[PDB]
């Protein structure tokens, strides 16, 4: 399967570009990074980011410009629906890339 | 005072989330409590049961089993007649809740308090200081 | 058991031992506040670690404080 | 190779034995009271 | 933790002032400000000096102008006891 | 319920989280029930003497395998066209298409071929036979005999040290300065001239004849006249041919530069005159500290002595060194820093100064080796960020440092936690920013409207070098100029000869991919700096938990009031480093080995053209590299790449395992597990059967840790079976 | 050149990327009739990339060896149009932005809901405010000599450490 | 080449190296 299919078969999303299917390639490299960075939402905690929002604040306080509505950090809830979100954004998008390039070119 | 182990149970046709083995030998929890209807409710096991008019008995695993069937029936039922105790294997019954006869949100005398740090939470201890020390970070 | 501690800046709200479900926590009289009560962990044996309690306390930093332990069955909520 | 007959005895004892041995006794140790 | 141990001899060496205490010198505590500052040019000139006579370095080169070129870093220790001396009255 | 004997916590646990938690523990024995500080050293003491012994005793094994089972005196008559021997394979489990597969090396049985470069290592050090490679596991196996003995020694209650011995600084560094770092430089320096160096040139010197035949002919009367230059007379002749006596010299410290043009390795005489300068250099460090005899320095009064006099250090360095020598965990910070610093240099200097004869041709040894020194540099430096931050919560004493440098960082913690955000951010968006703007620009069909910066700072610096490629007159590139008029006479005209022979890594050739993968580097190691630094610096409090220090370094979290405080713990920001640390370390290799890989083909260009969009990194080298590696098997047949091919899927398999320990979380999988427990109890001829331990779902913090160890090994082998059967498919 | 660069008008490989782009506009082109919508498309394409290949050819522009233009970005007065002025438009821009933004936040604090004024914005003061950012760099520097751009380190609130 | 009785040697050392490695592992267990 990862040779003789995946492999195989990537070759026409991957040699795309300079082509009317040069779209498809570039959607097969965005929804790759999509689907990675949605791995920063799923294998990530809240207190962490609202620590780090912390020194992102007093930085703004220090300049005298923070704002009114409060930065927090995602909801817990939120965190993993963003993530399931990108997650399935990025991997059904490189899947419609990777389809479509290839049966346009073979068939 | 003691637990009348005679007390009927409420009507309940059974489920898989009752009690296991480790009820009968390590611990089980009791409840009884005064209807003054023949009402149906949650078990916090399972289904529904039905509640029997006068005073009803159940047995659950865990202690938080109890207290969240004790909050389901004074919230719905306004029953706060609910007395939980704890049951070992040796027969010996153990009365829980409410352990002085008031609610531990209303204040009682004779209550001495456990737990109670004389200063703030700021204030404790770092813990180097008390490294290959004995000493509480406590103050 | 887990270890719970109150500190002396709690309020009397006893917010804290309504929510906890385990029946740890229990109010007991006390001059510093002006409710005349503060909150008191008799039967941490019991606790949980659910930080219910934690949740329901209202002052600047928990006058209710929480720190997880040794496990046992009570602690662990086991039901088997 | 010299001594070609070591390692069909110590692979199947070194890959088989030991390892079941030490799980057996290690089971032994982790689930005594005293 | 435990007590950590210093050598013998070992003193207190934090200093606020404009100086450190001359105790910081070591071995060099009651050399006068006019002797490091001497010392301090005269290790400078004769270390660049011999620093000079040996920049194309080749296979024979002269061991006492490798020694006295060392003579230049010393230069600067020498001229930082100076100033510590001449602001605490030495 | 007496496995954790020394917690006694977790040895009343019922439940199978007492195993876990007990294995996990084992090695941090400050936790440890009634540890005394006394007993903290002396077990560290004696657990050193083992993890010394068990280096030993791998390094044995390597030889003896080599010796027993290996083709070394045939690897030593012709070292470029036979390929080295690890050792032998018998698997029960093998077919016999895969018994023949692997019967390569010019031997009769299976075998892997190795990848370590101790070939390459014993020939260039004088190893010649078997039997002095056997004559080393032997003695090896001796050393790990002394070394374990040793640690059981200082465990007796006689010698026992106590803890005045265990924190003097300064009879340790001294003797660790002039012993253990330059007296062993120098009679390394002693086993170069005295064996190596003679047998590079035909002449066997081993402990039969070593007292009867001299280094060098005049002998030891030089050295004792001050007539040392006589040492460098006669060097190796170009015409050299390592291993024999023809166009052999007789020079023993001469230096030249430059690589030796048979072996393309550096020459053994500069090798054995730099461990004697070492040596010298080292020795001297090793008389700086006072010990018993009035000379030398106190490292309390250097310390406490340099606060500047402008005040805006503070305090300075006064009550760093109690702060230091009382926290081992500091001190485990200090030394892992400077380890993984270390080991990168070993990495970057190793490729492209290598020193062993006929390496460097080995393209997969010079790969894999380079692979993992970074990898293991990587490991180094988010240890010693994660000894520091269990150094804040555990040894840090804010009142013995009161406005120190230390007091001063936490001070303004803010203002670096921010800086290094924006950093990050700055670099993060316009990297990223560059290579997408490369794609999409490329992908219209139109390269010219790249943006491509040239890299021109480093090719100053290798112009300053003496690199005569790009035209830039300063420095040494200056026929005239006193930099390079200054060496000419020594090193200046062999290394002028290796760094503009464009046939060796000495300072490649870099262009605009070099500049866009160096920016992505420099973004991938700010932002894993900062998940660092934030964890140490907010290990001890932050806004969500002003009083994080009294639950330790590793705990879960707070609970989800206040918002939520899921990952809050310092260690888990050790956590979410090390997907950073495996990222970095990534973009390091994966460009190494591309730049490498098509250069060694003949077809820099390929690479010079393709890196400067992401394409070309997926295409050019995952792709067009797999196609080797992923034959290793097909339904045609196997191969000797079959290992590494399954080692790739092996790779894809754990790391994938891992992500549902990363993704997926406790409640689930506890209520999962009490429905198992309740049909275990109900299935008949099966509750005869009862477990001691209650089965549970695995901890908050043991979840996140077999999700990182899943995670990382996946990561380590799918990696090491592309680079080792990429290189090896392609040999070039 | 510069970094033994080529200057892109008189390298070969520029000269053949110009030529490869145009034939392969060209052999689309031959599939189609003279006024068709296609034709008139594909040339306009064949004209756009000769003058962006005769632009790049006379702009100064440094060539490699794979005869795409480099940039070189050390500061060097002969190459500011790369960076250096690029990079001044856009400093200004950014500041303009930082200045105007900053300008509606202090206001928006002296509003009757501050957190309002935030998520429903006051147009006509936040356009006398994007208008006032021509001079940031008068206005912030000023800001910042008269004490009101940096606040002092004992009014930000911090961790307890 | 090396010899069996070579390897044997080799395999009595291995063995005297394993009894220390107890000793000193049930050392620093107590
Ligand atoms: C760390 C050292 C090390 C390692 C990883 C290996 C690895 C291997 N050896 Mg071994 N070997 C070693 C040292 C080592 N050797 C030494 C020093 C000797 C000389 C006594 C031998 C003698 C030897 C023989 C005679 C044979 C092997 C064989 C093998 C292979 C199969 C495993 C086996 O049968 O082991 C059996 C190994 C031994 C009985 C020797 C003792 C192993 C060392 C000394 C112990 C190392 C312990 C380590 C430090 C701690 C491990 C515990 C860990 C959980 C912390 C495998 C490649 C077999 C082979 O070639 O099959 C093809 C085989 O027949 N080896
Ligand atoms: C930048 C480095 C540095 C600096 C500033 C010093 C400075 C000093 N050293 Mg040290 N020393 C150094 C490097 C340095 N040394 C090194 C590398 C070594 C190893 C060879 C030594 C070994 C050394 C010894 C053995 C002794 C000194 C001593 C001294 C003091 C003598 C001053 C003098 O001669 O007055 C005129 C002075 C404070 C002496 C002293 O009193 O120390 C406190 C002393 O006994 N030094
Ligand atoms: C001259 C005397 C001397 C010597 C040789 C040593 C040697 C050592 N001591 Mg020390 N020690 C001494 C005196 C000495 N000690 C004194 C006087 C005291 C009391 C004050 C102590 C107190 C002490 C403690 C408390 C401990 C040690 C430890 C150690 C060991 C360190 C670990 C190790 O192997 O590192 C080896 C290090 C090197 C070989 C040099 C570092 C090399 C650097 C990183 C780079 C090298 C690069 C180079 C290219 C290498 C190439 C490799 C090759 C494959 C190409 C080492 C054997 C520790 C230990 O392990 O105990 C068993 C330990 O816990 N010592
Ligand atoms: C491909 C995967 C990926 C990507 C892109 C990032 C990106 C980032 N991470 Mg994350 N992370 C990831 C995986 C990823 N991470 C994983 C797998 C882990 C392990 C759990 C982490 C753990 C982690 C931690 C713990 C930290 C980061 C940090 C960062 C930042 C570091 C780079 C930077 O500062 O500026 C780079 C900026 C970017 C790449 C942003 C891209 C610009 C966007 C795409 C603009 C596009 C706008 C567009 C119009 C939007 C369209 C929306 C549509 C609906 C209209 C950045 C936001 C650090 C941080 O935030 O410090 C500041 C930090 O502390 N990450
Ligand atoms: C914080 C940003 C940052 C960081 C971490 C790095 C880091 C690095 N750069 Mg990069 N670089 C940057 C910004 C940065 N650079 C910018 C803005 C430019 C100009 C386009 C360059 C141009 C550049 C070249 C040409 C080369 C590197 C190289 C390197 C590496 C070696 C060190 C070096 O030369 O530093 C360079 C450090 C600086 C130039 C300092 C920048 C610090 C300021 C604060 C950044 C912002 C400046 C600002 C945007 C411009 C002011 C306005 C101006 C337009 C009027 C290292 C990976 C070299 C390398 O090895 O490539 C393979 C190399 O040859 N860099
Ligand atoms: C490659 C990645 C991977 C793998 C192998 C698994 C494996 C599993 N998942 Mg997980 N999961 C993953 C990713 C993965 N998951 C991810 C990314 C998520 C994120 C949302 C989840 C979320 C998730 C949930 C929510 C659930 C699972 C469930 C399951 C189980 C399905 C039952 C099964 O097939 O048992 C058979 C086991 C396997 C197929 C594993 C591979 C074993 C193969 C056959 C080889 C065995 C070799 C042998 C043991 C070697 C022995 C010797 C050796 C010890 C030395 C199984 C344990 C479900 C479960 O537990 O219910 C049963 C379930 O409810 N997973
Ligand atoms: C279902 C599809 C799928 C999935 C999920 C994976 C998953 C994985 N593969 Mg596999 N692979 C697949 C299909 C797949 N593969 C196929 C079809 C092929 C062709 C046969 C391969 C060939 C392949 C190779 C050859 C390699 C992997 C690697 C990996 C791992 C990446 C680990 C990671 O965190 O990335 C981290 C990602 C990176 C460090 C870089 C991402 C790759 C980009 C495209 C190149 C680098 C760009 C540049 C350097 C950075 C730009 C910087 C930025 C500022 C713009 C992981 C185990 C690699 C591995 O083990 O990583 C260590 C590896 O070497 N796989
Ligand atoms: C105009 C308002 C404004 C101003 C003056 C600043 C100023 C600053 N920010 Mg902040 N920031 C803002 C908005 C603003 N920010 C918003 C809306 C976000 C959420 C995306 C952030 C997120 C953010 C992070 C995550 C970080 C900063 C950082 C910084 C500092 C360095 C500059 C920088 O990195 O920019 C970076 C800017 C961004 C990453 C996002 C800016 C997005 C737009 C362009 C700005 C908002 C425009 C706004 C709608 C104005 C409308 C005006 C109108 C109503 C009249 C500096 C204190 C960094 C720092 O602390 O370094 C010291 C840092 O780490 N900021
Ligand atoms: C991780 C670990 C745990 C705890 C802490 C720790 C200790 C510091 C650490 C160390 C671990 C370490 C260092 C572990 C070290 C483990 C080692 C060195 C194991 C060696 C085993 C060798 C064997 C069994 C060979 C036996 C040969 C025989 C019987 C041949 C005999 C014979 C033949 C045929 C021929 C001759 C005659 C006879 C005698 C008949
Ligand atoms: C987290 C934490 C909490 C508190 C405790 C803690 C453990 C201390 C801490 C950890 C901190 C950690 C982990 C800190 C890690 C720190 C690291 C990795 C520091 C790296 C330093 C490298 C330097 C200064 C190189 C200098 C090279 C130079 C000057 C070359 C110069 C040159 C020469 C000679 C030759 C070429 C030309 C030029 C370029 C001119
Ligand atoms: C990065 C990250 C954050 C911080 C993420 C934030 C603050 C989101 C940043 C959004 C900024 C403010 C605007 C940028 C939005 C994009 C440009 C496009 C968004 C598209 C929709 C929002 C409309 C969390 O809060 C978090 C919580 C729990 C687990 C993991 C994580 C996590 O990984």
């Amino acid at each position: 399967w990862l040779r003789d299919f995946l492999w195989a078969q990537a070759s026409q999303v991957i040699q795309s570009y300079g082509s009317a299917l040069s779209a498809y390639g570039l959607i097969f490299l965005g929804a790759h990074f999509i689907w990675a960075f949605s791995l920063m939402f799923l294998f990530s905690g809240r207190g962490y980011w609202q620590e780090l929002i912390e020194s992102i604040v007093w930085a703004h306080n220090k300049l005298n410009v923070a704002p009114a509505i409060q930065p927090r950090a995602l909801s817990i809830t939120q965190g993993r629906a963003v993530g399931l979100a990108h997650y399935l954004l990025g991997g059904i998008g490189t899947t419609w890339a990777f389809f479509l390039a290839r049966i346009i070119s073979v068939g | 005072e003691t637990l009348n182990l005679q007390i009927p149970s409420p009507t309940f046709e059974g489920s898989t989330g009752g009690w296991l083995r480790a009820a009968e030998v390590e611990e089980k929890y009791a409840i009884t409590w005064t209807s003054p209807k023949e009402q149906v409710f949650e078990m916090p096991t399972g289904g529904a049961a039905i509640m029997r008019q006068g005073e009803n008995l159940l047995y659950l695993a865990r202690k938080e089993q109890c207290l969240a069937l004790a909050t389901q029936v004074k919230n719905s039922f306004k029953i706060t007649d609910y007395k939980v105790y704890r049951i070992f294997p040796s027969g010996e019954v153990q009365y829980l809740h409410p352990k002085d006869g008031v609610f531990p949100e209303k204040v009682n005398a004779g209550r001495v308090g456990v737990g109670n740090v004389s200063h703030s939470i700021g204030k404790n201890l770092n813990p180097a200081q008390i490294k290959f020390t004995s000493k509480s970070f406590n103050g | 058991s887990h270890s719970v501690k109150v500190y002396d800046t709690c309020i009397g709200c006893t917010q804290c031992v309504r929510a906890c479900p385990c029946d740890v926590l229990e109010m007991v009289s006390w001059d510093g506040c002006k409710a005349g009560q503060i909150a008191s962990a008799p039967r941490t044996e019991d606790c949980i670690g659910c930080k219910r309690c934690e949740t329901a306390c209202p002052t600047d930093f928990l006058s209710v404080r929480v720190y997880l332990g040794g496990e046992t069955t009570r602690s662990m909520g086991l039901a088997y | 190779m010299t001594a070609a007959y070591l390692p069909s005895i110590l692979v199947p004892i070194i890959g088989l034995i030991f390892p079941g041995l030490v799980m057996a006794f290690a089971f032994i140790y982790i689930e005594q009271d005293e | 933790f435990s007590p950590v141990p210093s050598p013998e001899g070992t003193k207190e060496t934090y200093w606020e002032t404009k100086a450190p205490s001359s105790d910081v010198l070591g071995i060099g505590a009651g050399v006068s400000s006019g002797n490091f500052a001497a010392a301090s040019v005269f290790a400078a000139l004769v270390g660049g000096y011999c620093t000079g006579q040996v920049i194309p370095l080749t296979v024979e080169p002269n061991p006492l102008f490798l020694a006295g070129s060392f003579l230049l870093p010393y230069s600067w220790a020498l001229h930082v006891a100076a100033w510590i001396q001449k602001n605490n009255g030495k | 319920t007496k496995f954790p004997k020394f917690s006694q916590a977790l040895a009343q646990d019922p439940a199978t989280r007492r195993i876990w938690y007990g294995l996990a523990t084992a090695h941090d024995l400050e936790s440890h029930d009634g540890m005394t500080e006394e007993n903290l050293y002396q077990k560290i003491f004696a657990s050193h003497f083992g993890h010394l012994a068990v280096i030993f005793l791998w390094t044995s094994g390597n030889l003896f395998h080599v010796a027993w089972q290996g083709n070394f005196e045939q690897w030593v008559l012709n070292p470029l066209k036979v390929k080295p021997i690890a050792h032998a394979i018998w698997d029960p489990h093998f077919g016999q298409p895969a018994v023949k597969a692997f019967t390569k090396g010019g031997v009769s049985y299976p075998v892997n071929i190795a990848t370590s470069g101790v070939y390459h290592w014993w020939y260039t050090i004088g190893m010649r036979s078997n039997t002095d490679l056997y004559a080393g596991s032997l003695f090896l196996l001796f050393l790990a005999g002394v070394f374990l003995f040793a640690g059981w020694l200082h465990l007796q209650p006689k010698f026992r040290p106590g803890l005045s011995w265990f924190k003097n600084n300064e009879s340790r560094l001294n003797h660790h300065l002039s012993g253990l770092f330059g007296f062993s430089s120098l009679a390394w320096s002693a086993h170069l001239i005295h064996v190596a160096i003679p047998e590079a040139r035909g002449q066997h010197v081993c402990w039969d004849n070593f007292t009867k035949v001299a280094p060098h002919p005049a002998g030891l009367q030089p050295f004792f006249t001050g007539n040392w230059g006589a040492y460098a007379a006669s060097p190796d002749t170009t015409n050299h041919i390592f291993g024999t006596s023809e166009g052999a010299g007789t020079a023993i410290l001469t230096f030249l530069g430059g690589f030796h043009p048979q072996t393309q390795a550096l020459w053994l005489t500069d090798i054995a005159h730099h461990h004697l300068a070492i040596g010298v250099v080292f020795i001297f460090a090793g008389h700086m500290y006072r010990t018993n005899w009035g000379i030398g320095h106190s490292l309390k009064e250097i310390l406490d002595a340099h606060r500047p006099p402008g005040g805006r250090l503070g305090a300075g360095h006064k009550g760093i060194f109690e702060t230091l020598t009382n926290s081992l965990h500091f001190q485990l910070g200090l030394a892992l820093a400077s380890l993984g610093v270390i080991t990168s240099l070993v990495a970057q200097h190793m490729y492209a100064l290598p020193s062993y004869a006929f390496i460097a041709k080995d393209y997969v040894t010079q790969s894999a080796l380079y692979t993992h020194h970074q990898y293991i540099a990587g490991f180094l430096m988010v240890g010693a960020f994660a000894h520091g931050a269990i150094f804040f919560v555990r040894d840090y004493d804010p009142e013995q440092n009161k406005n120190n440098v230390l007091a001063r960082i936490l001070d303004h913690k803010e203002a670096i936690i921010s800086h290094l955000s924006w950093v990050s951010l700055f670099l993060g968006f316009h990297t990223l920013g560059i290579y997408v703007h490369n794609d999409v620009v490329v992908a219209f069909g139109t390269p010219e409207k790249q943006i491509l910066v040239e890299p021109v700072f480093a090719q100053w610096i290798q112009a300053s070098s003496g690199k005569a490629l790009y035209g830039f007159d300063v420095l040494l590139s200056s026929t005239n100029s006193v930099a390079a008029n200054a060496s000419s006479n020594i090193w200046l005209p062999g290394w002028l000869e290796a760094i503009n022979s464009g046939k060796n890594s000495l300072f490649l050739p870099i262009g605009p991919g070099d500049f866009l993968i160096h920016h992505a580097i420099a973004l991938a190691l700010h932002t894993t700096t900062l998940i660092l630094v934030k964890g140490a610096l907010d290990a001890r409090g932050s806004k969500l938990m002003p009083d994080k220090k009294d639950f330790g370094y590793a705990f879960p979290c707070d609970g989800p009031g206040r918002g939520g405080t899921c990952d809050i713990s310092a260690w888990d920001a050790f956590y979410l480093s090390m997907f950073w640390m495996l990222n970095t370390i990534g973009w390091v290799t994966f460009y190494w080995h591309w730049k490498h890989i098509t250069i060694w083909q003949g077809n820099a260009g390929q690479f010079n053209e393709s890196s400067t969009y992401i394409m070309g990194w997926l295409r050019d080298y995952l792709w067009l590299n797999s196609s080797p590696l992923i034959n290793g098997y097909n339904p045609f047949g196997m191969n000797s790449l079959s290992v590494w091919s399954w080692m790739f899927l092996f790779g894809h398999l754990i790391w994938a395992t891992g992500f549902m320990f990363l993704i997926s979380w406790r409640g689930y999988w506890q209520e999962l597990i009490e429905t198992l427990v309740w049909a275990h109890e109900r299935t008949p001829l099966a509750n005869l059967v009862r477990w001691k331990d209650k089965p549970v779902a695995l901890s908050i913090v043991q979840a996140r840790l077999v999700g990182l160890i899943h995670f990382t090994a996946g990561y380590i082998f799918t990696y090491a079976a592309f680079v080792i059967a990429s290189t090896t498919g392609k040999f070039g | 050149d510069v970094a033994g660069l080529t200057p892109c008008g008189e390298s070969k490989e520029f000269a053949r990327r110009l030529d490869g782009s145009v034939k392969k506009l060209q052999t689309r082109l031959s599939k189609y009739e003279a006024g068709t919508p296609p034709a008139l498309a594909l040339q306009k394409q064949i004209d756009k990339t000769k003058n962006r290949f005769d632009r790049y050819g006379k702009a100064g522009l440094l060539c490699g060896t794979d005869g795409l233009p480099h940039l070189i970005t050390d500061g060097r007065w002969t190459h500011s149009g790369e960076f250096v002025i690029p990079g001044l438009l856009f400093l200004y821009v950014a500041g303009w932005i930082g200045w105007v933004g900053r300008s509606y936040v202090l206001f928006a604090r002296t509003a009757d809901k501050p957190t309002e004024k935030e998520i429903i914005i006051d147009v006509p003061v936040a356009l006398s405010f994007v208008s006032t950012g021509f001079i940031w760099p008068f206005s912030a520097f000023k800001e910042f000599t008269s004490g009101n751009l940096i606040v002092p380190a004992d009014e930000i609130t911090v961790s307890p450490r | 080449m090396i010899s069996d009785t070579q390897i044997f040697i080799a395999l009595i050392l291995a063995l005297v190296s394993l009894v220390l490695a107890i000793r000193l592992g049930r050392a620093l267990y107590q």
